[PDB]
């Protein structure tokens, strides 16, 4: 992967040049983001498990998937899908702390489509969850870094559909 | 199922089943009318069964159902009704299939995360069964009760 | 001329075996003793004998 | 895996019923069953050897396959055939004492049309030898018995067209 | 220690510390004045922040100290208490050490196991935590709070 | 002591876009002048020149 | 006419009008006489049986005669009066024909689109027509009641 | 949107825009102020404008909550007015964008089927769009009345 | 394609065996089946859009999948799922008429559910609206023809599901 | 496909409400890029050819792509090139005059990648056209309308490689 | 014209001309008196925008007219300056018609066949074409240049 940084870096050196005002201001943009992400990633990792607890008890919980036929139904599948969201929430505080999606590309969304359909798991449910812990973070954590976790957690949400 | 049991187990050491797992396939497909009529009687009994052990579960763990406990209202109650509906049933899939793999790959592989998720006490849950175990085992007769109780000491001690 | 007024609400679903749904007339017939609210605000006790030591 | 046993208790919580009379019923006929199950499942393990011996005989040897550069060839390449037929052999008769042929799906068929086609293995050949330890199985172990062993030898030829 | 970290990580990649690790030994070695300022206000007032969020605990779960539970009883209340003071003790220790490792080798790893094999709601113990960082929060300077809540609330995330 | 009780059931959900409860009150102000019920026999009509001979 | 109907389908095969249909047409030929009989039977009781279908229609949908309606207005509950006199003229004519090709020409084809330049409801009128399907039958006999429902509820399906 | 709708049609001959199309695009593009200017002139009646217009189609045809009626119930008046709303909405979508095509992709393909299987008069709703128009037109700016009334106009005559 | 002779000659023809005593009571049974299929086949004639709509309007209104966000939405949308439900009942008819169903498996079944995992169609909303289908066709024509039907409607949503 | 005035419009629609604050801003914005798009695609269609022409004439002209061995030898190749240089242009006027990439991602990128591969495209040689096509449409079209541009031409070349 | 291209488009939707067609119609007809005053001022202004653009074409490819070229020779070279009349009458009408329909069926449908037949290189022609875009541009209004400018870029591009 590689953070907003290592991405002016990248596209400098592509050109094989110093890094330029043009680079210099986002360089200053992200710094400036900067305390600001990392409070959201501290907190995020602070209620780690709360985050999806809540996502699922709204979203999938009580419902025809956690029921008998449903993907969620045997302890197992449970489990199975709460790591799976554990994955998609380390993920996105790690996209978002860079600065960059490019971890979720390289990380989660590659092939991560074709094995669900293989398991023959709800993409429309495991993106409703997603979308349960987008918001509920985005309650937990505040407006603006509510606002970075959304983007990316609905960013793995399209690449997953 | 006992059948799918020995069958992976020959699988697993690359040979056709022996004669003690073709014995015992054999004993457990003549003694089928017993598993059949177990399985008969825990449906049957279903609803007191349950009834009975939810209840004796709750004067003996009352935290579970006290404020702060996991099951308080009366809908968190009946989630734990749904639970143990859920547990007897495979207690019964487990009676008929003559073997606790049905059981393990429904509701015990996982279990632990999935109370951990849920906040559950899984003492507590294991406690219910128990009770089940008991209430099932004043439902039936001795040595029917013993071979009911092989499975709900199975799925006991795996929660435990 | 009886006319029978459609109404808004969508036609109820029926219960499945995992719904709670079905076991809530359950549990309100058991109608689980509550324990009662604890009193121990804990400020009387100190930590050097309180604590068994065995 | 899958038996009728697991097939029956896989259908009853699909939907997380019980067990009602037609499951008991099922369960009773597969248990009547049981006695030619392990009859035949005994006799074809006790003969296992002999049954593909001349099923290889009356339908392999002495032809394109086993003559010089054919792919029967190399003798390292005839014991695979032998020990691929004992496979095949063994696995029917694990679907035949289970009652249901999802083993053969899981366990026999799985990634084996692929294996053939990259290897160069003729799938009509290994067919007509499949169908040769059907007959053969048939004669061992009786018309009755020897029906559900042709209907899983069946099913194996038929995932391998 | 955060030094000990460095030199971890510089041995794992069989060199020398990186420009990161020696700014991050240089950040530490000046800061350990708040830091241990910090630590001695913890270990100070130890007793009022274990006390009222312990307190708090038990309004936010009655059933904990409910009948039939674990916490329930003199001695059982005592024993959370002191395990409560064991964790902030941990805290402390981590606040000095400047990594959550001391933490970690102390207090968080098999315990899990270890609260599984007493039948503790190890979540509950997260919000006992998590009022013991409320409380010294309240009790401490804003600019210590974001320390020691860091060090605190890694506790409670690796325990809830 | 708030010991908030966790209800799995989904409480009245708020009337979301197009839900006709969010007319349903407008409605009732509108209050619409439902037509009589007409009194027509339909049985002694002579239909030959009732019907026009436009 | 059923001769007519099995003519063309044998010419869109390029056929004879095999003997599964030649006798299909004996057996109508030689029945004609019910079919004549029910002919007679409904032209002569058309007046009464459209009357209590029309009075049947309005009590189930008395808006369409409200003046709001499209039969309001003591004509256009006369047109309708006319509209189902055309229609079980229609039918008489393909219950005596054989088939419903004179039905779809007559009555069936386009009617969607005159309904919409009429402004009327079409399925009040479907309505309509069961009314006087319903009437018909138990006017006539059993037997000869199904066979008029036959291009009855095939009229009906086409409408709606 | 009149871009994607020039858009498509140039690329179904597979060319670059006319300068018929670009001009439009530039009218507009231009004119987009006064387009969303009418956007929030027609969005901000909303609840007056539906209720007027639902109110007057009421006694315009009195056979839509007339007994045995299409929105007889007070639930079908309210479920009708619900409808306006949508429309209305639909409408906004297409003043806003320029061009009818979100009135098409939203609500107006099928909607014959759809009110067919519902037994819903098209021509009662298009008379409801009509008097949505005209309170429309009474209740905002003289131009901006004419650049809506076009919508509504478009969507009365392709729905009637 | 193939109703229950066509099925039962097919059948005598791949074992090359004459018309034995089993398919000509099975032919019989179909024989005996022919009248009532045939009139429940012209009472759904009769009734089939009254059984559309009452089942939509019992099952599939005033819910999320009516509303915005729901696959429903729209007149577009709400055609092709009204659409989809003919075809299910004029197809299940067909099925029922012929008394065997191989037209679905060829005609319906096959890429259904392709298809509506790339439309994002809810597949549970339709199997309730087949239900719902099942309950009015069953109330329009009677018992056995009740029966008769709903097992080929189960057999579509078994497949659908 | 759509645009930032229909994405506007689905996006307000898909939840059911009017157009917020936010969609008129968006407008506002979209309305106000206007007549900047409308001029570069009045250029552009100006001088169609002559951006593929230059585009060509600097980049794979005079080559071992345009060589033996090289994918644009003969005269038949060479038209297919021009071609698919024609085809990339009206798009990506299509992208500009309407501000989204829908129209490319559902007219271009859909098994445009395996069908080169079929074919044995050099990616990279299709990268570098599109890439003299940005340079050669900017110096026509200015320095805002070339920068769109040549964002729309790389979104196709990304999706290309 | 544009009012026939709307024309066109209604007819093949089978449909009544939508709001974005009136919309455009009734601005064409509003700037037909600008559209006019450029069809008037290119009809005086002829001659000598044809010729200075011919010049200019000579300049820019002097081989056009040299010897063994298609414009070799006093009659080879009137014919370009007729062409060019031609084409100049040509953009005149389709500056007063609003659409480009005119052109395309007059002078850019079987353009290129002609002028292969001819041996005339169509490249010349279209910078010939765009030289006289410069030349009108300069003899006329800045705003109108733009709308000039449009439709001799279409010329430019399709006769390329
Ligand atoms: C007498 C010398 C001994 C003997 C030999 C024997 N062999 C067969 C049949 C076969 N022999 C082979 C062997 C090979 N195939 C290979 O690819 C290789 C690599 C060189 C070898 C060694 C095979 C494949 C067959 C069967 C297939 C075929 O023949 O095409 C027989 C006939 C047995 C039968 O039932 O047909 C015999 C007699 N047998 C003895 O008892 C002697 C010790
Ligand atoms: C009170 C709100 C919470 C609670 C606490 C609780 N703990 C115990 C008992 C023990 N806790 C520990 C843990 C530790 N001991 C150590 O030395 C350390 C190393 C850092 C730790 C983490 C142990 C070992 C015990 C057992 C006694 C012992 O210390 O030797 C109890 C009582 C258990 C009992 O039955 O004695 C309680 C109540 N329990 C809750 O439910 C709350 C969340
Ligand atoms: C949860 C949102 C939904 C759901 C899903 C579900 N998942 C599985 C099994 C697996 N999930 C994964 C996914 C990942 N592994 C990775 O490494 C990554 C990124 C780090 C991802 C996204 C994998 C690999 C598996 C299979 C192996 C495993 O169990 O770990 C299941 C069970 C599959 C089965 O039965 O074999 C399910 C059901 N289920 C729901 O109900 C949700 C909508
Ligand atoms: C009751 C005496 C104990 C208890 C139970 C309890 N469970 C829930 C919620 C759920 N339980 C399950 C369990 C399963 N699903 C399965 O498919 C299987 C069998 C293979 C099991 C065991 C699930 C999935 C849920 C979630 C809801 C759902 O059913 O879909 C609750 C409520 C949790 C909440 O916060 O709402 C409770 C109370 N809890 C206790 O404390 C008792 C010891
Ligand atoms: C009555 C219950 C329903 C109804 C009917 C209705 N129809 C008309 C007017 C006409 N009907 C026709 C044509 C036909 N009617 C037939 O039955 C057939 C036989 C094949 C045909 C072709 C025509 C042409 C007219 C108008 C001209 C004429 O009558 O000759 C009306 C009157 C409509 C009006 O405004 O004049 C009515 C009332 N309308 C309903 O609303 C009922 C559901
Ligand atoms: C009111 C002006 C007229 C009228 C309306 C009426 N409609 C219904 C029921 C429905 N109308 C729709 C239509 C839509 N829903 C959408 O989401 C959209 C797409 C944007 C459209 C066009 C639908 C789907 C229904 C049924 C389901 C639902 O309400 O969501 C009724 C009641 C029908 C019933 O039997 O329940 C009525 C009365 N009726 C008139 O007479 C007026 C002319
Ligand atoms: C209605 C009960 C549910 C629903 C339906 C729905 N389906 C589509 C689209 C398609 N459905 C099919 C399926 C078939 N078409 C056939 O001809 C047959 C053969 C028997 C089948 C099974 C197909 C092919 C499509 C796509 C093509 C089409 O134009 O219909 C839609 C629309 C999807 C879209 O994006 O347009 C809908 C709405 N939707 C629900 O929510 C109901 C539960
Ligand atoms: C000479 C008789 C005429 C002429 C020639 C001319 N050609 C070019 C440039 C190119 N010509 C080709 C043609 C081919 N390449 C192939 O592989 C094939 C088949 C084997 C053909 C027909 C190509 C590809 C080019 C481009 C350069 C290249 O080959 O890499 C030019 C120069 C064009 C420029 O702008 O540089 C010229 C002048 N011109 C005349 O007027 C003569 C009649
Ligand atoms: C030229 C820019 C580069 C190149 C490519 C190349 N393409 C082909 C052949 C085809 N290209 C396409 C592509 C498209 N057709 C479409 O409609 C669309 C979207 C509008 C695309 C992207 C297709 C379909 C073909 C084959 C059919 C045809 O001829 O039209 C070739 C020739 C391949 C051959 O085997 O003959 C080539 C060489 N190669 C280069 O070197 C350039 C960088
Ligand atoms: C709540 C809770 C619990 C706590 C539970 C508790 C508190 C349990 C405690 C229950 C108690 C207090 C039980 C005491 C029973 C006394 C008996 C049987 C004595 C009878 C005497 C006799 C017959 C003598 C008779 C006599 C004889 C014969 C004579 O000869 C003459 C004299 C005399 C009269 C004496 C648990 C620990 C379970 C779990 C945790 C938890 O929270
Ligand atoms: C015998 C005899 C006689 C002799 C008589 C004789 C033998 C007389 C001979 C007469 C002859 C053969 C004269 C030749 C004239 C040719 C000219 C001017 C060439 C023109 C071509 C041009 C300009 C080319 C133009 C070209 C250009 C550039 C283009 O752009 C297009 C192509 C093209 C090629 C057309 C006498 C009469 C003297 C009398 C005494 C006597 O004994």
């Amino acid at each position: 992967m590689q953070d907003a940084i290592t991405a002016v870096i990248n596209s400098a050196d592509v050109q094989g040049k110093y890094l330029d005002g043009a680079a210099m201001d986002k360089l200053k943009s992200y710094f400036a983001s900067g305390e600001l992400r990392v409070r959201a990633a501290s907190v995020i990792s602070a209620n780690a498990a709360t985050i999806v607890k809540e996502a699922v008890a709204k979203s999938l919980l009580y419902s025809d998937v956690t029921r008998p036929g449903g993907n969620m139904y045997t302890t197992r599948r449970y489990a199975a899908c709460i790591r799976d969201l554990d994955y998609y929430l380390r993920y996105a505080t790690y996209a978002m702390l860079a600065g960059d999606a490019s971890i979720l590309d390289e990380r989660v969304l590659n092939g991560l489509k074709e094995t669900y359909n293989s398991l023959g798991v709800p993409i429309s449910s495991t993106v409703q969850a997603i979308q349960a812990i987008k918001e509920v973070t985005a309650s937990l954590v505040g407006a603006d870094a509510g606002k970075e976790m959304g983007v990316y957690l609905d960013y793995i949400c399209s690449g997953l559909s | 199922s006992i059948v799918t049991k020995s069958i992976v187990n020959a699988d697993a050491e690359a040979r056709y089943l022996s004669p003690g797992e073709l014995d015992r396939i054999k004993a457990f497909v003549t003694g089928g009318a017993a598993r059949l009529r177990i399985a008969e009687t825990l449906t049957g009994s279903r609803e007191t069964i349950v009834k009975q052990a939810g209840d004796r579960l709750f004067q003996k763990r009352p935290d579970i159902v006290s404020p702060g406990g996991n099951a308080y209202g009366e809908e968190m109650t009946a989630t734990c009704l749904r639970d143990m509906d859920y547990y007897l049933r495979l207690v019964t899939y487990g009676v008929v299939s003559g073997d606790v793999t049905p059981i393990e790959e429904i509701g015990l592989v996982g279990v632990r995360e999935m109370y951990r998720s849920l906040g559950t006490p899984i003492e507590a849950v294991a406690q219910s069964v128990r009770e089940m175990k008991e209430v099932a085992s004043g439902l039936m007769s001795s040595d029917d009760a013993a071979e009911a109780s092989a499975y709900f000491d199975f799925v006991i001690g795996k929660m435990s | 001329w009886q006319n029978e007024v459609r109404r808004f609400i969508p036609q109820e679903k029926k219960l499945t075996a995992g719904n709670p749904m079905n076991f809530l007339g359950m549990a309100r017939s058991i109608n689980p003793a509550a324990n009662t609210i604890p009193k121990v605000s804990a400020q009387n006790i100190n930590i050097e004998a309180s604590v068994p030591r065995r």
